[PDB]
RNA sequence: GUCAGGUAGAGAAUACUAAGGCGUACGAGUGAACUAUGGUUAAGGAACUCGGCAAAAUGCCCCCGUAACUUCGGGAGAAG
RNA sequence: AAUUCCUUGUCGGGUAAGUUCCGACCUGCACGAAUGGCGUAACGACUUCUCAACUGUCUCAACCAUAGACUCGGCGAAAU
RNA sequence: ACCUCGAUGUCGGCUCGUCGCAUCCUGGGGCUGGAGCAGGUCCCAAGGGUUGGGCUGUUCGCCCAUUAAAGCGGCACGCGAGCUGGGUUUAGAACGUCGUGAGACAGUUCGGUCUCUAUCCGCCGCGCGCGUCAGAAGCUUGAGGAAACCUGUCCCUAGUACGAGAGGACCGGGACGGACGAACCUCUGGUAUACCAGUUGUCCCACCAGGGGCACGGCUGGAUAGCCACGUUCGGACAGGAUAACCGCUGAAAGCAUCUAAGCGGGAAACCUCUUCCAAGACCAGGCUUCUCACCCUCUAGGAGGGAUAAGGCCCCCCGCAGACCACGGGAUUGAUAGACCAGACCUGGAAGCCUAGUAAUAGGUGCAGGGAACUGGCACUAACCGGCCGAAAACUUAC
């Protein structure tokens, strides 16, 4: 119960899987260059999912060419179509901050069976 | 003529753009008013649209106020503000009785909102002031806060009207200008101004047409 | 610092004068048949019997 | 319940806690305490917290109450008299009453109480 | 998030490999440079067989930054390290190489080159 | 100057605790500034300053591995 | 130069930038051989300079707790 | 050598400023050996701005990156009852030098106690009293104050004017920034001493299991509210008036000429308005309203003194994101003010007990589990009381 939930209800978006931290993702976001609009794709685990509402933010670590890249999203963000979740991760913490020190073999995490 | 409603700030949310952008917005119960009275400049020397807002039980009400909502013929409410008018063309345009609501903005328009600012108390200068204080090592003895120096010497042998020092800070009227009213809900009453209003959640503010980009 | 010259009569006096108690509001109650005075604080105290009536 | 916004009873936070314990398991005891005023408001949030577990009765809510309360006696008292005896109750398990300053200090001073009317 | 003193590593293979920041570009008295932000820096560390020897002073432009920086959509990009590219006059890179992720913000600070040889804009 | 419980521990260090002894003589309240004493801190990392002052850091046991130089003992717990 | 006034001498090194520091030159105001001269492994809570690591020293400050400060009751000074 | 030797503490730095203009930048102009760009010089202008580092105790100065610019000065070379204490300038020690020596050196070197509970003025904040010709209440006018006032780059106009070429505009539009200030907490980020989880040592709850006390909140991983910046949003106008330097129009004295002597105009970030805030203790103590508009006694029939009331207010009481206290704001049973309770949101991350698998450490099921503060909505269960104290009118003159 929030106090502001009649206004936020209006931009809350339907089409959100449920994900938890720990799950590998891929975030298809719209990216603008010139006048042409594409979509790219962010692949890599889920972090944390902290607030509520319409304000829900979540974070996603990749990976990339030696180099490591988090990006964090609005839910409910328009600029996001497709959210699609991969595996199911093991995690025993809401926050996965752990993995900002963690190299190769031991970033994995462990799948649900 | 300079439009106004007086409102409660509910709360901050955020919504998107046509063009995803992200937009911060507060929201404002820009609640019905009822005008109660008229200034005129040739009753009062000036021109003015008294304004009544909130709700309030008539047991509340003391009777001298009581008297004043029954010679304009409404109900009374908690709070009674007026809007400056430059001119009677202007006052022409309100009646005793009358009511305004949210939409007599639209979205698109500028907007000057007006709130007490929450209170802070008694202030430190680095804090209510912004004075850098002092070097937290180096032998620096009890001074890590401090102002430091307010003054000068022999001459002038005081200190001067105006000197920046602690004491209590907020709880003043502030007036922020030119916010964007992002969208008006007809149906709940309410105003989505982009950024921030001063005041505490509940508190009242005042929402006028801007007047440098009105 | 210290005090740089003595203090006249008046001047001591009219701070002086800022040191004073208020008298406490004080509502009757009837203990034992007799009505006695106490602070409106206590009121539903002494009427349960937790105020010692000296 | 919502914590103390200044300085804590007794001149530290970890006294404070032991303080609230000691206080619950007095007024559990002899039903009725008198303390400072301050202290007697303090204890009604967390008293009544406790009786709610009682209420509840399991033997979870049992471990819950045995982290605050050290003496199984009360304990019992608590989840056998005091809990069944509010079932019906909806909040408001106790009751404060302002009493005569303290003499040495001036303190104001309050008896805290279990409600029997009921 | 990096200003004067702070170290950045190289993201090209011009033959530096750590830069001291000197200065941020871009007016008097500012103090944070971002992705896409200008700055004069200092070799500090270069390899034996490098064009640039260290102790000379260069231009760069940042190209990712530990400090979250926020998007007009809010959303955030964080890196694991701050990378810079080594810059001539005309915002072309000296190196032929860029090595590691970039910033969308180098494409609105108009660096079309760097954004080119990357090898992912993100 | 004389006694030296227990569990961790190399220990008479240190943490908790037994026997035994205390709560030691102004109190009660209260989220002001400010001072003192502790705690945490995004990004940066000596840019502070007379000076890395003060903090932070390093820290134990068992292995591996240790340069210049030297009075041939050392350096040395070098370093890693 | 713990000695050099002129002087931040001059050249080299270290730094993006070095009146300090290290290596040299000799124009030693005003070194010099037991008021010992020149070196020297080891040693130093000595003094000086540089680097790694580390950090609220700083960019730039924020928040928490406790002791005072503040309020109430009691006792009740001082310099001037 | 006039005040101070029965004491007026120094250089540099730090903090905080305030004033002058002999102006460093931005603004307005005349003349150029001013083609243009970019300058030189002189006049007007103090609104705002005027960086961070290396060396040195340093000021100064040199240098490294920047900038629109990195102004010069006064205020006990502003500021040590505000801080520092590196230099200098006590006592220790040493070098060079001087002295037979004790010692000495605007020569050098290493080291070397920075005290004070604010009485008065002054300044920043906050109350109490009385007054504003009855007692009260809502909303106000604004005399007079305070705050704010910076600026860049790029793109059009335009590769046009100008110019052999090289180069390259004025004026007029638009976009995007730096620094600074304000409000605010949706986002990002910080904090978290009654939130959740893990975990070491030890003691305890007889014991197992499950927990608790202490060790920085023992430590470690997270963490809503509040507060906050590294975050969010907004600001500096636009227009008008009177001017400065300067440009003039129309014109004599002086048949010509002259911006001036009569008159009439252009003209700047300075000034007055304009924007934001305070403001009627503005003693000329204002204005527009609304409410109560009422009664007893005593002195002598003058003026007073006392008591009880009205509107209203205060104290007590339940509280607040209001707060040092006080004040301020709300609630006070015809009541959701606080707590409890119920539910949601959020934080944590899968409780206990039992069952199952494993020799066991442990794992899985029961189960978005259990625990829990601040935010939201319900709910009179608890507390806001069978109440005390304040608080309303001498007349008289003239005009209508
Ligand atoms: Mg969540
Ligand atoms: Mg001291
Ligand atoms: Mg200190
Ligand atoms: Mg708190
Ligand atoms: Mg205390
Ligand atoms: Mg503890
Ligand atoms: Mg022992
Ligand atoms: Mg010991
Ligand atoms: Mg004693
Ligand atoms: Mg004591
Ligand atoms: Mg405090
Ligand atoms: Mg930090
Ligand atoms: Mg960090
Ligand atoms: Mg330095
Ligand atoms: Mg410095
Ligand atoms: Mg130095
Ligand atoms: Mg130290
Ligand atoms: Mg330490
Ligand atoms: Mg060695
Ligand atoms: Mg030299
Ligand atoms: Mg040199
Ligand atoms: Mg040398
Ligand atoms: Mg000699
Ligand atoms: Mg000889
Ligand atoms: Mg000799
Ligand atoms: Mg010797
Ligand atoms: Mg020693
Ligand atoms: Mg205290
Ligand atoms: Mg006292
Ligand atoms: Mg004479
Ligand atoms: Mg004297
Ligand atoms: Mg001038
Ligand atoms: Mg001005
Ligand atoms: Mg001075
Ligand atoms: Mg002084
Ligand atoms: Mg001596
Ligand atoms: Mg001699
Ligand atoms: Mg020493
Ligand atoms: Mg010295
Ligand atoms: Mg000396
Ligand atoms: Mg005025
Ligand atoms: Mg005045
Ligand atoms: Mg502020
Ligand atoms: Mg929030
Ligand atoms: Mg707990
Ligand atoms: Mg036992
Ligand atoms: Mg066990
Ligand atoms: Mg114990
Ligand atoms: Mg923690
Ligand atoms: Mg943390
Ligand atoms: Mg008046
Ligand atoms: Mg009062």
């Amino acid at each position: 119960m929030n106090t502001l939930d009649f206004v936020d209800q209006a931009s809350l978006r339907d089409d959100i899987p449920t994900f938890s931290p720990g799950d590998t993702v891929n975030v298809h976001v719209k990216v603008i260059e010139g006048s042409k609009e594409r979509i790219q794709v962010f692949k890599g685990v889920v972090i944390r999912r902290q607030g509520g509402g319409i304000s829900e933010t979540f974070t996603v670590r990749k990976e990339s060419y030696g180099v490591g890249v988090e990006r964090t999203f609005p839910v409910h963000s328009p600029n996001i179509d497709h959210i699609d979740v991969l595996t199911r991760g093991d995690v025993r913490r809401a926050k996965l901050y752990y993995l900002r020190e963690l190299r190769g073999k031991k970033a994995k995490i462990k799948e649900k069976r | 003529a300079r439009k106004g409603i007086l409102g409660t700030k509910l709360g901050m949310t955020q919504v998107f753009d046509e063009n995803n952008k992200v937009v911060p917005v507060t929201v404002v119960k820009a609640g019905p008013n009822v005008v109660t009275r008229i200034r005129t400049t040739e009753r009062d020397g000036y021109s003015a649209v008294q304004l009544a807002y909130g709700e309030i039980s008539p047991r509340k009400v003391i009777k001298p106020v009581a008297g004043q909502f029954a010679a304009a013929g409404v109900n009374p409410r908690r709070h009674v503000a007026e809007l400056r008018l430059d001119d009677e063309a202007a006052v022409a345009e309100y009646e005793v009785g009358q009511e305004l609501t949210a939409e007599i903005f639209s979205d698109g328009a500028y907007v000057d909102v007006t709130g007490t600012s929450k209170g802070k108390g008694f202030a430190g200068t680095m804090k209510r002031h912004g004075f850098r204080g002092q070097g937290a090592a180096h032998g620096a003895q009890a001074v890590h806060r401090r102002p430091g120096s307010i003054g000068g010497c022999a001459t002038p042998g005081r200190v001067f009207k105006g000197t920046r020092m602690s004491g209590r800070m907020g709880n003043d009227r502030v007036t922020t200008q030119n916010l964007k009213v992002h969208k008006v809900d007809a149906e709940n009453g309410v105003l989505l101004i982009k950024g921030a209003i001063p005041g505490r959640n509940g508190g009242l503010v005042v929402v006028r047409s801007a007047i440098k980009r009105g | 610092a210290v005090p740089k010259r003595r203090m006249s009569r008046a001047n001591t006096r009219s701070r002086r004068a800022q040191w004073k108690a208020e008298a406490p509001g004080l509502v009757t109650v009837s203990v034992a048949g007799q009505q006695r005075k106490v602070p409106r604080r206590l009121l539903k105290a002494a009427r349960l019997g937790l105020v010692d009536l000296d | 319940p919502k914590p103390t916004k200044g300085p804590r009873l007794g001149g530290s936070s970890s006294h404070q806690s032991a303080l609230l314990a000691n206080l619950a398991t007095s007024l559990f005891e002899h039903g009725r305490i008198k303390t400072t005023e301050p202290k007697a408001r303090a204890l009604r949030p967390y008293a009544e917290k406790l009786i709610t577990h009682a209420k509840k009765g399991a033997l979870h809510n049992r471990r819950e109450v045995m982290k605050k309360i050290r003496d199984k006696d009360v304990v019992h008292t608590l989840f056998a008299e005091i809990g069944p005896f509010y079932a019906d109750r909806n909040g408001g398990y106790t009751r404060i009453i302002k009493v005569e300053n303290r003499k040495g200090d001036n303190a104001p001073m309050a008896v805290i109480e279990l409600v029997r009317e009921k | 998030m990096i200003q004067q003193e702070s170290r950045l590593k190289v993201a090209d293979n011009t033959g530096a490999k750590e830069i001291l920041c000197i200065r941020v570009l871009g007016g008097s008295s500012r103090r944070y440079a971002g992705i896409g932000d200008v700055i004069v820096a200092t070799v500090k560390d270069a390899i034996p067989g490098g064009n640039v020897k260290r102790g000379d002073v260069v231009k760069a432009v940042v190209v990712r930054t530990v400090k979250e920086r926020r998007r007009a959509d809010g959303s955030y990009i964080k890196f694991d390290e701050n990378a810079a590219v080594i810059i001539k006059n005309d915002n072309d890179p000296r190196g032929t190489r860029i090595f590691g992720p970039v910033g969308r913000e180098l494409r609105e600070k108009k660096f079309m080159k760097i954004v080119s040889l990357a090898p992912e804009v993100l």
